[PDB]
């Protein structure tokens, strides 16, 4: 009071010093049950994978995929993400994903990478330098390799031109290295561009088959569809907290409401376009939002000369969250009062308070 | 399997009054017993809507479709710009069990129709992108509103039990939102699909324009009355 009045003495009366508000306690979020998981099980746990020059292409869009389970899985030998870090991949996402699955040798896993050249990197599959996405390679010697020779797998070895990024060649044209024409029959300068794979269960490190799946992410102007679910925590009621209900951010206290939402609305506003009701995406119930209490404070004093004790009035605040003990606390139509006792008599009004009541010095 | 019929389907292009139909919920916000003024695309009150008793019609900003349906003769809708495989085409069919929506570069015939003894009006289905399956939409009055803004396709629907003879009834009923598609297409023309058997259907078509409306929300949040602010000076 002395600081506000900018003086060392204060006369009897009531003065308004500062304000008061209730700080939020914790933060909560809420999101729906998030269903329709992406069918990535049939890709990473497929019985058979195609060849490198006949890689299987799968489209992923309009579903939810959890990248944490695949990132934490130890069944993958190499997991390299170029566009973004794997940890942040669960949050950021693009409009579609293309999965290219094939089988290569152990030494050819490095060739399937941006800015890489080689037999596989130029004649079977090509990856762009600015490729965004991830590559997951795992050994498949125990499954793909055959003791009798898994010659079903084939790889291209000869072609006049290289391979464009994301280009698949399955042509069986007889490569003519020399200038001698061949009428469909291999000769001195003509050979078959495709060679069968000779994987064995016991062939050493490097010659073992490796299943490789490349996830290429594209962000065409269509909205993003596939990425990790949003984590949701349990709601807290009867506390002034800040919430993020399905992207709607608001600070206040949450109570149960009896409003009858028609089955397609989500949230409601009363007037002046301010939200007052909201429906939680999980329980599907109507809740009410009320801003937590605030108001000005005031000091009642009988004068610095007369005495040295004061009383405090919180205006328009229920006598439930005052903070601090002082004296008995009284609740009035104007708010809550600390530092004075209520009597039953009635005298002349000295320091007006409100609602037809006021205080005086006798104590206060 | 698609052939052109002999007789010309020159349905008479009559005209009639729109009255006070074609109002839909603009959003999913709940309001109770309040008057709210909003500017958006709407069908002007007492407008001139076309009656057909099936030429390709332009789509423009939005389309209001009304059907005095009997035994579900209308079955599907076609949306596109070039109506061939050079551009993406949207196809919707409400067959006996479900509704199927496809986004593909189809090759439709000159006179596509459902054919009865599922989809055979297209010769080819090349580079399909989006597919969707849901529950069936359908002496009944069927009202639909189709819009396409910012790569989003919005479908509003309403069903009504009617007993009037010829034209639209004098009443009010809001169109609740039904279907949303997050697919970006620049459709300019559309078409209707009939369940014709090899051996007369009538509907109403109206267009939408940007204007301001005043809507009244009752206690329970249902739109019960509306006012067009560009009409006679009393309305303003
Ligand atoms: C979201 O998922 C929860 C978890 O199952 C659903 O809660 C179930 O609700 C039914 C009907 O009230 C109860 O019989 C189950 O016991 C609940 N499961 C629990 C508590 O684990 C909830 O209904 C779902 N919300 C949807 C689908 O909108
Ligand atoms: C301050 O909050 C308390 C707590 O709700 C209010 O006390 C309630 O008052 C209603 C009204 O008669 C009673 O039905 C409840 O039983 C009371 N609850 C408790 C725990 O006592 C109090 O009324 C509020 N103060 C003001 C001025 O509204
Ligand atoms: C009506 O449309 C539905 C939806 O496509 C058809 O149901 C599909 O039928 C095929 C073959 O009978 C199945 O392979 C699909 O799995 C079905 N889909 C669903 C969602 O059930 C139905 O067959 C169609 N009916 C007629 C008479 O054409
Ligand atoms: C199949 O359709 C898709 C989308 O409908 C085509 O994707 C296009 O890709 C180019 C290349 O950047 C974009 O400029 C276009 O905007 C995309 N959409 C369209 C409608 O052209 C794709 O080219 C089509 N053909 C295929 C995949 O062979
Ligand atoms: C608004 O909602 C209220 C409550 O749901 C409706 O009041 C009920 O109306 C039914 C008739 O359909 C009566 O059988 C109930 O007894 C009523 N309950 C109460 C508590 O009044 C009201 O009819 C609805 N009004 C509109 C215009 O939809
Ligand atoms: C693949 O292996 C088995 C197949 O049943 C399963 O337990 C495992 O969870 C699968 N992994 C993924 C990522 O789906
Ligand atoms: C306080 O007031 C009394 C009379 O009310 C006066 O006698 C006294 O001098 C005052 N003391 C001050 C102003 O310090
Ligand atoms: C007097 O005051 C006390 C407490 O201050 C209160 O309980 C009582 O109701 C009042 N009236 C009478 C007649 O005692
Ligand atoms: C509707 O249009 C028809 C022909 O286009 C015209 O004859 C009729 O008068 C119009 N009705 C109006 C403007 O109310
Ligand atoms: C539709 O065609 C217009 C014509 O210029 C073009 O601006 C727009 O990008 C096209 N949109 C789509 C989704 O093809």
């Amino acid at each position: 009071t002395k600081c506000t009045l900018k003086s060392f003495t204060v006369e009897k009366g009531i003065y308004q010093t500062s304000n008061f508000r209730v700080q939020p306690t914790e933060s909560i979020v809420r999101f729906p049950n998030i269903t329709n998981l992406c069918p990535f099980g049939e890709v990473f746990n497929a019985t058979r994978f195609a060849s490198v020059y006949a890689w299987n292409r799968k489209r992923i869009s309009n579903c939810v995929a959890d990248y944490s389970v695949l990132y934490n899985s130890a069944s993958f030998s190499t997991f390299k993400c170029y566009g973004v870090s794997p940890t942040k991949l669960n949050d950021l996402c693009f409009t579609n994903v293309y999965a290219d699955s094939f089988v290569i040798r152990g030494d050819e896993v490095r060739q399937i990478a941006p800015g890489q050249t080689g037999k596989i990197a130029d004649y079977n599959y090509k990856l762009p330098d600015d490729f965004t996405g991830c590559v997951i390679a795992w050994n498949s010697n125990n499954l793909d390799s055959k003791v009798g020779g898994n010659y079903n797998y084939r790889y291209r070895l000869f072609r006049k031109s290289n391979l464009k990024p994301f280009e698949r060649d399955i042509s069986t044209e007889i490569y003519q290295a020399g200038s001698k024409p061949c009428n469909g029959v291999e000769g001195f300068n003509c050979y078959f561009p495709l060679q069968s794979y000779g994987f064995q269960p016991t062939n050493g490190v490097g010659y073992q088959p490796y299943r490789v799946v490349v996830l290429s992410f594209e962000l065409l102007h269509a909205p993003a569809t596939v990425c990790g679910p949003k984590k949701s925590t349990n709601l807290v009621k009867n506390k002034c907290v800040n919430f993020n209900f399905n992207g709607l951010t608001g600070t206040g206290v949450l109570t149960e409401s009896n409003k009858k939402f028609l089955p397609f609305q989500q949230f409601g506003r009363d007037i002046a376009d301010t939200t007052d009701a909201v429906r939680d995406p999980q329980t599907l119930e109507i809740l009410d939002i009320t801003p937590c209490s605030f108001g000005g404070v005031s000091v009642i004093t009988p004068g610095t000369n007369t005495s040295n004790q004061v009383a405090v009035l919180y205006q328009g605040v229920n006598c439930t969250e005052v903070p601090s003990t002082g004296s008995n606390v009284f609740q009035t139509r104007a708010g809550c009062l600390i530092g004075a006792e209520h009597v039953n008599n009635s005298y002349e009004c000295d320091i007006p308070i409100g609602a037809g009541i006021c205080a005086s010095y006798q104590s206060i | 399997q698609c052939v052109n019929l002999r007789t010309r389907t020159q349905l008479p292009p009559a005209y009639t009054n729109s009255f006070t139909r074609g109002v839909y919920y603009p959003d999913k916000v709940f309001r109770s017993s309040v008057l709210h003024s909003t500017q958006d695309l709407f069908l002007p009150f007492f407008s001139n809507v076309t009656w057909f008793h099936n030429p390709v019609l332009p789509f423009n900003d939005g389309v209001y479709f009304a059907s005095t349906e009997k035994s579900n003769i209308i079955r599907g809708w076609i949306f596109g710009t070039t109506l061939d495989s050079k551009t993406q085409s949207l196809l919707i069919v409400n067959n006996a069990t479900n509704v199927v929506i496809k986004v593909c570069e189809f090759q439709f015939c000159n006179d596509p129709f459902l054919d009865v003894y599922e989809s055979g009006v297209y010769s080819s289905a090349n580079n399909c992108t989006f597919e969707y399956v849901s529950q069936p939409f359908l002496k009944n009055l069927r009202e639909f509103v189709f819009k396409n803004i910012d790569g989003y396709f919005k479908i509003y629907s309403k069903h009504t039990p009617i007993n009037l003879v010829r034209d639209l009834p004098q009443g009010f009923s809001a169109l609740e939102p039904l279907v949303d598609l997050p697919i970006g297409i620049n459709i300019t023309r559309f078409q209707t699909l009939l369940a014709l058997h090899r051996s007369a259907a009538a509907y109403y078509v109206g267009y939408l324009q940007p204007r301001t409306f005043l809507l009244k929300y009752n206690e329970n949040g249902t739109i019960t009355d509306a006012v067009d602010c560009a009409l006679d000076p009393l309305s303003e």
